[PDB]
């Protein structure tokens, strides 16, 4: 129906090197602590990392795209 | 507050002066300038900069190491 | 232009300090017209578009 | 005659008669669980009432008293052991704690680092008193006067 | 000959036009003008915001407002005189350090009532900053003047009867605009002073050596010295108010004070940020509290330590390394200010706070009795 | 969860040293706060007059204010009543009091709007980043009902909905209201909201650029001229022997 | 020795000890020093009162209520500032009949300072007596800053600038406050003046006859007729305060 | 530069944004007979019908 | 202020709460009423 800019710009930004790498540690974060059986770490590190090198990149370029 | 004629004792000692209106007011501003400014710079670097330098390290390994100690290890 | 410009300027102008003042308050009231009238050139220049005087023509009434 | 004037305008500066005229807090104890600081407001600074468990009475109520920095056993600052009322002013600088929190699983003020416990005694930090204990009575089961 | 007669003429004559001044006085020298013209800043522009500001608690807040939005030119007037007072700031501590480095303390009168001008202008901008009441404004208010409960015996007395209540209220705030608006006119007047306990000797120079044998008159060289320096002025204040007003200041002051929830991060003003730090370092109450204050009252102390048969540090390479060491020592603490009280930077903040005291009592008095040695005298 | 996620730095159009607010991006910001925010947030500071000369014509900010029904009073009666805003109203306050707010929001109070961009760091990066930052909760974060994940806010647990989607509003101008875009216009609205002396202190700050450029070498030049006595004298000393 | 060498003490010394003064200036002498008292009792009162006020037109009314019901002894130090006020203007104008009478005018210099003090202080006491926001504090500042309107081609805009608005109103009252706060310590600074150029000439006294044949020194003879002739403003001052304050004031 | 400022310092004075913004007034005629002087409010001073 | 006066404060607490005043908001942003204390003004006739 209606394609918003920031979808077409996040998975752009998702193929670059730095943060393929970001991503990979996050999933692996996933599986680390859902095997435990009573634990109290999360993933919260891992996945603001991620999306510091994500949202450092969508700022560069999506802004052309708006109005 | 003291006052000219009531200063100090000085004997034998010529000066000349030139009209600000006969000479310029910038004469060779960058020609004499900046060797000037080099000169004094390595006059006062050695005093002047090392505590500064002192601190840009101690500043970044402050830093460095707070932001290390806020992220979690491995039980 | 034989004689010197800022020579000629001297003579007319700045010999006597009451001249040498109207040639500035003169000269501050024809500044401020011109100066006002290039800076505020400029800063529209880089705005074209963003200013509401921009603007002000789509809303006509 | 000139110590009447000085002391006349020293008192002008205390406090008005308005001020000096507060009135007590009418605290609804059914809204207050177990684990839970509530947070009210009391002569202009806060007033934390608290109710503690079993896990805590307990712990505060083991304490090595002679070690404290401001020596006071956790029985002689509450009547009931349920209930622990206390002024939300750190006795450093006059910060407000963040209640729950903290090393000692009491209160932490994030001004310069007072720590307390459940009892609102000081541990650790700059701070050099426990926290204050006003003057209260329950004058039955559901509602407590602070004052 | 007229400018000399007129009793009234004969004291601005005998003060800037036919006053004897050091032929080669630096850049160092300017601060003193610049701290007057800051002063007629603040008065200025302070003034203006007084007709526009109500020191209620309830309208404090909204007043301020009022002024950057709805008065004409309001908010300018009112950037001024923020960023003004930081200048005020900048412009101390130069001055001060001008007359640390080039010896100017020995001046006994002049300096020390120097001291007391320092302290009653960081009185006036402590209070200036309480009263458009945000949250920084009422925590700032609430840590400082709890100071004085440190004081053993009548402390909490003190701070009860300066707050006008049990805390800080109401009756806080309008009698700290009352004394931030008369404040100034005091300072105005020991600034007088000042000038007039200086002018007994004149100016110091760079040398630190006795200029009598070659002198000039403050006019037309110092007039239009100053009056370059006072365009470098406005041009450092007008990049912060009309490209940067919000830089020095803290965003949490732009919401209304709350006296129920202290903000995690406090921060105050860069200018009292050294200062916090050396306090923090003690974790005893008392200590701490007596350490802030000896951290600027040592100054008082500086004529005493004086061990060099020189003036200046000109001639003095060891001292001048020191001195610059005091800089960056006093750059560290401003920083560990800045920083919550966390690990490293308590240790830091205690290392920092004792090279502070120890380069001023023990290192740079003995530097000095080295070089006097070195020289053979 | 004491880490923090700071914004990363938009390329807003008044970013730069000299550069105005985007008066199309404040109007199309404005409808934002209208229909979506308005209902939560108050704006105590901003009255429709505001507006005139900024986003919307004298007609067009009193039909504005026109929309919407105010208290007024007291009449010869002594009783409170209703009228059309006018331009010399502000915006009207969707509580009585935090405590009604609280209640109407899951114990969470909306902050008042008029200086958000000035009272967090960040400014419109942040709330940028904010509105259009909604995520599903990382591995092992549970947090209560009544609670959104949103890693910029601190906590990441924050007790605001997401209160923009693709098509909340349509705009006058026909612009697509993608997340993105809505959160554009608004943020920028919002920084006019908390500093509407923006553009005019640009203007300002450049004739005062120029001035010093022009002042500052002359004098410069006056002082040296002045000095130029003294930095050329020469000496010479001549004792008796 | 030291009262005379001190950079400071030697200004005090040449004013109030060692002054030249003539052996023979009457009572009449006395309101200088009454006036520069009634300067610094303005400026006490004053400024404790500023503690206390508001300057909203919406509360300035209640705030000095307050100040006179709840602040401890507010009362006392606010009708010591009005009726202060009022011992300000006897003193002035006993000042400056002295003056006229004795010609104390032919100082040019000192006597037009004079004018330019009485012409202060009356603006500073005008804004004074609008700031409780009475009805006469109200219709006060209408009457008198309407006679700028007076003025031809610029009196409205002159009033409505002052104003800040059409009318007298919120604006107006804030900053007659602002101006009354500052405009005491001007009239304390020009007040030095007015002594400046005075010691100049030293003083005249009652027989218009030049008095260096027969000089008395200030201390002890001046400090103790000045001290003593304080003891009677306060009493006047007090008689006022505590037994009739309201009888100089408007219902 | 020293007209700028002293101009900016002057307006100040003047009546601010929100001063500025004086509304009309509504007068229901129906409440005024004749020989008759109501008196209302306008701009704070009065206005007589 | 009738404390000391003409009334104990016993007295004058008990004059206090022979009539209702207006309080509040409590926890849901109402408005109530309480029996007036020593702290509250004499109570208006009309609002306005
Ligand atoms: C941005 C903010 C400005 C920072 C100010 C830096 C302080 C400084 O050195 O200024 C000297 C400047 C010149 O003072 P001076 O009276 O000639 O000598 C002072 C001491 O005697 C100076 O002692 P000295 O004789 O040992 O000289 C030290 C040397 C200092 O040299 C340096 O370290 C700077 C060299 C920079 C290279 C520039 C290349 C581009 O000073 C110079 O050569 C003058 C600086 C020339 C700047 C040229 C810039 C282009 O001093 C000031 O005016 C004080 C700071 C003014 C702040 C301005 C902002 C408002
Ligand atoms: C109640 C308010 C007080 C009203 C003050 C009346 C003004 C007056 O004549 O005071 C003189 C009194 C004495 O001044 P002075 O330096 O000895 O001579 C001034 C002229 O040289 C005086 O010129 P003169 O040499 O032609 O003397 C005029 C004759 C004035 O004689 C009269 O007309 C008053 C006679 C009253 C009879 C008392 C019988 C009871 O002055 C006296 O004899 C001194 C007054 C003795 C009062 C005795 C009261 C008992 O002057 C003042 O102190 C000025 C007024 C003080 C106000 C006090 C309230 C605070
Ligand atoms: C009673 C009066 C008391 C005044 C006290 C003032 C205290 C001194 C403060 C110094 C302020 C610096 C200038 C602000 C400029 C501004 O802000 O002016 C903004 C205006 C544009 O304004 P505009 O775009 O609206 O167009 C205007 C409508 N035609 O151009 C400027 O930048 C001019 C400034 C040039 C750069 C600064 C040069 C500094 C020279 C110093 C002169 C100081 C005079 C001293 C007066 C007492
Ligand atoms: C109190 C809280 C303060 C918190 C803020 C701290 C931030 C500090 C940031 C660093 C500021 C650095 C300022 C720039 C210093 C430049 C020094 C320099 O130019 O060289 C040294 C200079 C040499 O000149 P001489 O006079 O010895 O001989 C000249 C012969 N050609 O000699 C000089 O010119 C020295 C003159 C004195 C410099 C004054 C700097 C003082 C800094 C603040 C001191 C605070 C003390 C309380
Ligand atoms: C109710 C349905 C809301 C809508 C519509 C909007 N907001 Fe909101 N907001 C709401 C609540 C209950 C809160 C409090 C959250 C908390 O846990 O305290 C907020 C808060 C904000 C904030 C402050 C964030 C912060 O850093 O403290 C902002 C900046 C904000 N909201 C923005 C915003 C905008 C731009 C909206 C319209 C597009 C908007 N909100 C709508 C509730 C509601
Ligand atoms: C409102 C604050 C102040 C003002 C307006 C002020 C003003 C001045 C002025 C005009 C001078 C002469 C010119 C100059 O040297 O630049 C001067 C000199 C001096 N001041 Fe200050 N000053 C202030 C604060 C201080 C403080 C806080 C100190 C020290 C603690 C101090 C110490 C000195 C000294 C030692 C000198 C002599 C400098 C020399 O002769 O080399 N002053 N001051
Ligand atoms: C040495 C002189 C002065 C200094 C250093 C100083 C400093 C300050 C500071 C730091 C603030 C806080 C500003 C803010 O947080 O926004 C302030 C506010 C204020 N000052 Fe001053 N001030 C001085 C003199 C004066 C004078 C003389 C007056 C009035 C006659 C005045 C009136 C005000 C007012 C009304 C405010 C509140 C408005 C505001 O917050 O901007 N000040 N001052
Ligand atoms: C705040 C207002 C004033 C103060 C504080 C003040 C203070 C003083 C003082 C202390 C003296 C010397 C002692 C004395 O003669 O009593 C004096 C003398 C004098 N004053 Fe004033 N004065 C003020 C206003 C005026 C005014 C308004 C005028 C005239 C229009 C004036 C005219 C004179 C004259 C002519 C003298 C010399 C008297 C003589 O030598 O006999 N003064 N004033
Ligand atoms: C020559 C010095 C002064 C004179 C002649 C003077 C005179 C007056 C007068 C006549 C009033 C009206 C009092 C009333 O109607 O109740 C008043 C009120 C007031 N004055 Fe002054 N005043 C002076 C200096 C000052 C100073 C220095 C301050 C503050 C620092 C001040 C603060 C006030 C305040 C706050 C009020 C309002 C409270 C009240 O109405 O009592 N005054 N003044
Ligand atoms: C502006 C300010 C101030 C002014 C003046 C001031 O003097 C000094 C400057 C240097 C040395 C000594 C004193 N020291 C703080 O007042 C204020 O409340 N804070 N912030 C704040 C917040 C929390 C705690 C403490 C302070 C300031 O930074
Ligand atoms: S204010 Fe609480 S620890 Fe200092
Ligand atoms: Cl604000």
């Amino acid at each position: 129906e209606l394609v918003d800019p920031l979808t077409t710009v996040r998975e752009q930004c998702e193929q670059l090197e730095k943060c393929v790498k970001a991503r990979e540690r996050l999933e692996l974060c996933d599986e680390r602590v859902s095997s435990r059986s009573q634990t109290e770490e999360d993933c919260t590190e891992e996945l603001l990392d991620f999306l510091h090198a994500r949202d450092h990149c969508v700022a560069h370029k999506l802004f052309n795209s708006l109005k | 507050g003291r006052q000219f004629g009531h200063l100090t004792r000085v004997r034998h000692v010529i000066t000349y002066s030139l009209s600000p209106f006969e000479q310029r007011a910038f004469p060779h501003y960058f020609s004499k300038g900046i060797p000037n400014v080099l000169r004094r710079t390595r006059a006062c670097i050695l005093r002047v900069a090392p505590p500064f330098v002192a601190f840009y390290l101690v500043y970044t390994w402050g830093t460095q190491e707070f932001e290390k100690s806020k992220r979690k290890n491995p039980a | 232009v034989a004689p010197t410009l800022t020579a000629r300027l001297y003579s007319l102008l700045f010999r006597r300090t009451s001249t040498f003042a109207l040639t500035i308050v003169v000269g501050a009231l024809f500044f401020e017209r011109a100066f006002d009238q290039g800076a505020d050139a400029i800063y529209e220049h880089i705005n074209e578009g963003k200013l509401w005087k921009h603007i002000k023509h789509k809303y006509e009434n | 005659a000139a110590k009447n004037v000085v002391s006349q305008f020293v008192s002008s500066m205390s406090a008005s008669a308005d001020v000096l005229a507060m009135s007590k807090i009418e605290i609804k104890l059914s809204d207050i669980p177990e684990g839970k600081n509530m947070a009210f407001k009391w002569r202009g600074k806060p007033l934390f009432v608290r109710h503690r468990t079993k896990k805590e009475i307990d712990q505060e109520a083991a304490v090595e008293v002679s070690q404290l920095r401001d020596p006071q056993h956790d029985l002689e600052r509450v009547k009931k052991p349920e209930w622990v009322i206390l002024i939300g002013v750190c006795t450093h600088l006059g910060c407000v704690p963040i209640a729950n929190a903290g090393d000692f699983g009491g209160y932490y003020c994030p001004c310069h680092g007072s720590h307390y416990d459940a009892s609102g005694r000081i541990r650790k930090g700059p701070a050099p008193l426990n926290l204050e204990v006003p003057s209260y009575e329950f004058t039955s089961d559901d509602m407590v006067i602070v004052g | 000959n007229i400018r000399k007669s007129h009793p009234l003429m004969k004291i601005v004559n005998n003060a800037f036009i036919d006053l004897p001044a050091p032929s080669n006085i630096s850049s160092w020298w300017n601060f003193g003008s610049l701290l007057g013209i800051c002063l007629i800043l603040q008065i200025l522009t302070g003034l203006f915001l007084a007709m526009h500001y109500t020191s209620d608690t309830t309208t404090a807040f909204s007043s301020v407002t009022h002024i950057c939005r709805d008065v004409n030119y309001g908010w300018i007037i009112r950037y001024m005189h923020a960023n003004g007072a930081s200048m005020f700031f900048i412009c101390l501590y130069m001055h001060v350090g001008r007359g640390l480095y080039y010896g100017s303390y020995t001046f006994l009168e002049t300096w020390n009532i120097g001291v007391i001008l320092l302290l009653t202008v960081m009185a006036t901008a402590f209070m200036g900053y309480v009263l458009p009441w945000g949250q920084m404004s009422f925590w700032g208010a609430t840590v400082i003047t709890n100071l004085l409960s440190a004081i053993p015996y009548i402390g909490t007395n003190l701070v009860e009867w300066i707050w006008g209540g049990f805390s800080v209220d109401k009756a806080t705030l309008t009698r700290f605009f009352a004394f931030h608006f008369i404040l100034p006119f005091i300072i105005m007047a020991i600034a007088m002073v000042h000038l007039l306990f200086l002018h007994e000797t004149g100016s110091n120079n760079p040398t630190g050596i006795s200029s009598d044998v070659d002198k000039i008159p403050f006019h037309p060289y110092y007039t239009i010295k100053d009056i370059l320096g006072a365009l470098l002025l406005i041009l450092a204040l007008m990049l912060l108010v009309l490209f940067a007003p919000d830089l020095l200041g803290d965003p949490d002051n732009y919401t209304p004070a709350n006296p129920l929830n202290t903000p995690p991060h406090i921060k105050p003003e860069w200018y009292f940020l050294f200062a916090y730090a050396i306090l923090r370092s003690i974790p005893n109450k008392l200590g701490g509290v007596l350490a802030l204050a000896f951290s600027i009252l040592i100054l008082a102390l500086i004529p005493l330590l004086h061990t060099s048969k020189q003036r200046s540090m000109m001639f003095r390479p060891l001292s001048q390394c020191l001195f610059w060491a005091l800089v960056a020592d006093l750059l560290t603490l401003t920083w560990i200010g800045g920083q919550p009280v966390e690990h490293p930077y308590i240790t830091i903040g205690q290392l920092a706070s004792v090279l502070y005291f120890l380069l001023i009592l023990v290192l740079m008095p003995t530097a000095g009795t080295i070089e006097n040695k070195l020289l053979k005298w | 969860s004491d880490l923090e996620l700071h914004p990363p730095s938009y390329p807003w159009s008044h970013r730069g040293l000299l550069s105005s607010l985007d008066h199309t991006s404040i109007r199309r910001g404005f409808q934002v706060y209208k229909q979506v925010c308005s209902s939560c947030h108050s704006m105590d500071y901003v009255a429709y007059r505001h507006l005139v000369g900024v986003c919307y014509t004298e007609d067009e900010a009193k039909a504005l204010a026109e929309e919407v029904e105010v208290q007024d009073g007291p009449n010869e009666d002594g009783e409170m009543f209703m009228r059309p805003g006018k331009l010399s109203d502000y915006f009207p306050k969707p509580y009585p009091n935090p405590e009604a707010a609280r209640a109407a929001n899951n114990g969470a109070l909306p902050p008042d709007l008029s200086y958000i961009v000035r009272a967090r760091h960040g400014g419109e990066d942040y709330v940028f980043s904010l509105l259009t930052g909604y995520c599903e909760p990382p591995t092992g974060v549970s947090l209560r009902e009544g609670l959104y994940f949103n890693p910029y806010f601190p906590g990441q647990a924050i007790g605001m909905a997401p209160p923009i989607y693709n098509e909340v509003l349509e705009f006058d101008d026909g612009t697509p209201a993608t997340m993105s875009q809505v959160a554009k216009d608004v943020c920028t609205f919002l920084r006019w909201a908390a500093e509407p002396e923006h553009d005019h202190r640009k203007r300002m700050g450049l004739k005062m650029l120029l001035m010093m450029g022009l002042l500052l070498p002359l004098v410069y030049a006056m002082k040296r001229h002045k000095w130029s006595v003294l930095k050329s004298r020469k000496l010479a000393y001549r004792p008796p022997k």
